[PDB]
């Protein structure tokens, strides 16, 4: 539906669906996955090339993951832009790429001049939903205007009155250009280019089509994995995470340390701390988390996995969650569903504690309260009150019983 | 709630050494058991796991058929035997208990700053 390129996974390889054929060349540098995603490294060899057929107002859509600044190259992510996708014949053509937390789409006619329109995300945010995160870019260009789709929303609209005919034959090169640190990369999933300017209402249909899946995603937006270890996040307490309280089976609330260097640029909460946590699969083929899978919450202490549990009987809306070794007690319970109550795209998941698997019973959802001791202090809970809320549409993303899981990955370094 | 490791020692190729991985407080039957070695100061590695039930062994490739898991669990401790010792088996080995084998060679604890550990070492007298 006016696509003219649309690059999809198949064969371990890159393929033109579009139905024009357009040939593309995967070069062995180049990492690819069953889940559409493809990386572009500082190798010579990690390049994608593909020819347009000549035989074919235009859009670009892609989703995109860029790793986080180093705490050490600040001033090269600033100032060294670095190409990632060429698109240029006779000295024209297009071209996207990246300086720091800017992503940057140019023009050039066949004159020579130039324009460009970018998207900055912020780098000092205590938690940020751009930086090592899958989100949707797209791009659209006519007569007048070229603008920037963020996730479905318009974020940058620059005038080209000036600019006219550029030309789109030429190769497209995948390829990570610029004086860049031998670190750098880049994860790109779904490239395709439409001969049309996109509207805002297919742009956002687009993107609600790309994000749904089956399964949960982490915080990074991969797919959420059983026996991997993740750290825990939530939605409704940013920077807030869970540990157990020395000589007490519960989990206390604590405050996320930040960055704590001398940069005038940059800051963040610190991501990679709290309990290692791991889900583990309540049989009944791969290791992917699928929505309503019943599910054990684990953790490790020491060397010893434990498991997140509920009492049975308790009397309030909310109870502390019970902290303890793998074991039966019919005095609590020990298995999770993992929802998803959201209608809209979101990384974040839901922890639901039922009976059994064929009761509709519903005890509640995990989540933070304040409890009060003798003072008052948060601690990892359950509350029923979650039960009645998650109803409510449209669905509440602050919500303290949204979790989030961050495994430890390569695109972010603290 | 100690999970701890013994009967290390040093040996001569060829022969053998038997590790016991002890749970105290808690009980093994609903625990699969994991065996880690570390040299220093090479890599870290899953040497064997065995499932909650038992049935179920893996093993690094440079050990199977030299290395039996088992666990016992009216003992609460499960054992690493380790026959046909070679040098490159000189570590420290350090045991966890899992929910499950799946995943457990490429867990990230932290032996080195909390653990405990029994050491293994092979040398010949030639």
């Amino acid at each position: 539906n006016n696509i003219i390129l649309n690059l999809r996974y198949k064969d371990n390889n890159l393929i033109d669906l579009s139905g024009y054929g357009a040939k593309v060349e995967v070069y062995d540098g180049v990492e690819l996955n069953d889940k559409n995603q493809f990386k572009l490294t500082s190798s010579a060899n990690s390049k994608i090339r593909v020819t347009q057929n000549q035989n074919i107002d235009f859009s670009v859509s892609f989703w995109i993951r860029i790793p986080k600044y180093k705490n050490d190259g600040i001033q090269n992510y600033i100032h060294n832009e670095y190409t990632i996708i060429n698109c240029m014949k006779n000295n024209s053509g297009w071209k996207i790429s990246i300086r720091g937390n800017r992503i940057i789409w140019t023009l050039i006619d066949i004159n020579g001049k130039t324009k460009s329109v970018f998207f900055e995300y912020n780098i000092r945010e205590d938690i940020s939903e751009y930086i090592n995160r899958w989100f949707f870019v797209t791009i659209t260009n006519n007569l007048n205007n070229a603008k920037i789709y963020i996730n479905g929303k318009l974020e940058s609209n620059t005038d080209i009155k000036d600019i006219r005919e550029v030309i789109a034959n030429g190769e497209i090169i995948f390829k990570l250009d610029g004086d860049i640190d031998r670190t750098q990369f880049i994860w790109m999933k779904y490239f395709s280019i439409f001969n049309t300017e996109l509207s805002q209402s297919n742009i956002e249909e687009r993107y609600k089509i790309q994000s749904y899946s089956e399964y949960l995603k982490d915080f990074w937006g991969n797919p959420l994995m059983y026996n991997k270890e993740y750290y825990m996040f939530n939605a409704g307490n940013k920077n807030s995470y869970i540990k157990l309280k020395k000589d007490s089976p519960v989990g206390e609330i604590l405050t996320r340390s930040k960055y704590n260097q001398n940069s005038k640029y940059i800051n963040y909460r610190d991501l990679y701390i709290g309990e290692k946590f791991i889900i583990r699969r309540k049989s009944n083929n791969d290791d992917i988390v699928r929505k309503e899978d019943y599910i054990y919450l684990d953790f490790f202490n020491l060397n010893q996995e434990w498991r997140v549990y509920t009492y049975k009987y308790f009397k309030k809306e909310e109870e502390k969650l019970f902290l303890a070794p793998i074991s039966d007690s019919d005095e609590f319970y020990n298995t999770i569903q993992i929802k998803e109550y959201d209608e809209q795209p979101t990384y974040s998941c839901q922890l639901l504690f039922k009976k059994d698997e064929e009761s509709t019973d519903e005890i509640g959802l995990i989540g933070i309260h304040r409890f009060y001791e003798s003072e008052y202090k948060d601690y990892f809970c359950i509350s029923k009150w979650y039960l009645k809320e998650v109803k409510r549409k449209p669905y509440n993303l602050k919500l303290g019983c949204n979790w989030q899981f961050i495994p430890k990955d390569e695109g972010w370094t603290e | 709630v100690q999970l701890v490791e013994s009967g290390g020692g040093l040996v001569q190729p060829g022969e053998s050494l038997r590790l016991s991985c002890g749970a105290s407080g808690m009980s093994l039957d609903y625990y699969a058991i994991a065996w880690y070695r570390q040299a220093p100061g090479k890599e870290r590695e899953g040497v064997s796991c065995i499932s909650v039930s038992g049935s179920s062994a893996q093993y690094l490739d440079s050990v199977r058929g030299r290395f039996i898991i088992s666990k016992d669990n009216t003992k609460s401790t499960a054992y690493l035997q380790m026959n046909s010792l070679k040098p490159e088996d000189t570590a420290v080995y350090y045991c966890a208990a899992l929910a499950d084998c799946a995943g457990y060679a490429s867990l990230t604890f932290d032996f080195d700053s909390w653990g405990q550990g029994t050491q293994v070492a092979v040398s010949s007298a030639h």
